[PDB]
């Protein structure tokens, strides 16, 4: 099983 | 442990392999790339249709059998380009790589998948006509030589009025001007034009807002885009990578939180959970490459573009 998910873009993390 | 037959088609070639219960997406890909002789792999992927009709990319990491590939004799895959560069001119380095994009984009336009106005069309066709036949020469290329060639999208044939010959005559005029144009340039010149098309490089998805209105969520090289169901050309709301902070999703709900907190959060709804995971999947990909293309060139890439400069330079 696998339902949720997210990707942080602009977050000062990746530059 | 009988093997599972598989068919992978390149743009201009058919490959037939044999897989297993636990052959990863990676393995398959790695092999296809090897057998084809393709190096700039970060642009491609194997495409297919799932049990429930949708098109999608094979996940490299999870197993080939262990994803909804439509159950049919030879599993059907299309080694087709997955991500498009921001400028076809200086990102597509090798002849082969340059190539498959040209052919892939051509088909798409000829199948009305990527819209194209009649003029731009005729010009594009002229470039392919240059790339296939070479220089126009009348002595051999008399009238109607483009009779047996597929050249224009259908939408500009059914919705217009010329005969096939007239149309041909236009391609013909343009063809005459592209003289002394090698096929490498003829092909690139094609792509340069095409990449400025409204639909070029966009992945479309079927969705709805909260009300229940039909909408298109597009994922391209620069970010997201929400289109009005009747206008797949003009974005009604764009979400560039830099204006988004974080993208997330629950079963059928998807949210786009803007980097600007004074701004509201956007939410659209997807038909099946699989689509939201696929949307996020593409967002990682493009974004990933959107950054890799704003940082210095990898050494490998360096020697590529280098070794490439010598393959079109000259001699004495």
């Amino acid at each position: 099983k696998r339902r949720t998910g997210a990707l942080t873009l602009s977050g000062g993390g990746k530059r | 442990p009988k093997p599972i037959n598989v068919r992978v088609t390149t743009m201009d070639a058919e490959l037939e392999f044999a897989i297993q219960p636990n052959t990863t997406g990676k393995q398959l890909f790695d092999q296809v790339v090897k057998t084809v002789g393709l190096r700039e792999v970060w642009f491609f992927g194997l495409q297919y249709v799932d049990s429930k009709g949708y098109s999608t990319w094979l996940k490299l990491n999870k197993k080939v059998t262990q994803q909804d590939v439509k159950k049919e004799n030879p599993l059907q895959f299309k080694f087709r380009a997955k991500f498009f560069p921001e400028d076809v001119s200086e990102e597509l380095i090798q002849e082969i790589t340059q190539r498959l994009f040209f052919l892939q984009v051509k088909e798409a336009i000829l199948n009305d998948e990527i819209y194209c106005p009649p003029e731009t069309a005729v010009l594009l066709a002229s470039y392919a006509v240059q790339a296939k036949y070479g220089d126009y020469n009348k002595e051999i290329h008399k009238p109607g030589y483009l009779a047996n060639d597929r050249l224009l999208p259908q939408r500009v044939l059914e919705q217009h009025k010329l005969t096939k010959e007239q149309w041909e005559e236009r391609i013909q005029n343009w063809h005459e001007e592209h003289r002394g144009m090698l096929r490498e340039d003829s092909m690139m010149e094609y792509l340069k034009i095409a990449q400025d098309l409204e639909m070029y490089g966009v992945n479309y998805f079927e969705i709805k807002n909260k009300k229940g209105t039909e909408l298109w969520l597009g994922v391209d090289a620069l970010g997201l885009n929400i289109y009005e169901h009747d206008d797949k050309l003009t974005p009604k709301i764009g979400f560039p990578w830099s204006e988004i902070r974080n993208i997330s999703f629950n079963d059928k709900k998807f949210v786009i939180k803007p980097i600007d907190k004074k701004a509201p959060d956007f939410v659209f709804y997807a038909p099946r959970l699989r689509i939201n995971k696929r949307i996020l999947a593409l967002c990682m990909g493009n974004h990933e490459l959107y950054m890799r293309r704003r940082k210095p060139d990898t050494i490998e890439v360096q020697q590529m573009k280098a070794q490439a400069r010598v393959d079109s330079s000259g001699r004495i």
